[PDB]
């Protein structure tokens, strides 16, 4: 029923996805030490995914895991993201 | 509607709900882990 609420995380993943991906995209062609264009990018996902993982995704079926699951990934995600951000700031 | 995988390659080059969206998102994460990952 509540799947408002798994679709709020799908919203929010579709914008991690995107931002992240540039972020990924400019760290990965910018030389050494340019690469700090990417920040703006990686913030910009970073905040996305946090919202994302704030859903509480409430409710008893196997859909409802599925989506918990989801929001475990962006948790992965947020933290590898915020330790390449913090070694590019 | 559209193909999950199209979807996928779609998100992924900035283009263009349910148990099939949840599939697309949670393949597009294990993406971003493996493309992280790759970084160092």
């Amino acid at each position: 029923m509540g799947s408002m609420e798994a679709e709020r995380v799908r919203v929010f993943h579709k914008q991690a996805f995107e931002y992240i991906s540039i972020a990924l995209r400019i760290d990965e062609d910018e030389k050494a030490g340019q690469k700090e264009q990417a920040v703006e990018w990686y913030k910009k996902g970073i905040e996305e995914l946090e919202k994302g993982i704030a859903v509480i995704v409430t409710g008893q079926g196997e859909q409802c895991e599925r989506a918990r699951r989801l929001q475990a990934k962006m948790m992965t995600n947020l933290v590898m993201a915020k330790d390449r951000l913090q070694l590019l700031e | 509607q559209v193909d999950m995988l199209l979807q996928e390659m779609a998100d992924e080059a900035g283009l263009d709900t349910g148990s099939v969206g949840t599939s697309v998102a949670s393949a597009e994460q294990d993406e971003l882990s493996q493309r992280l990952a790759r970084l160092r």
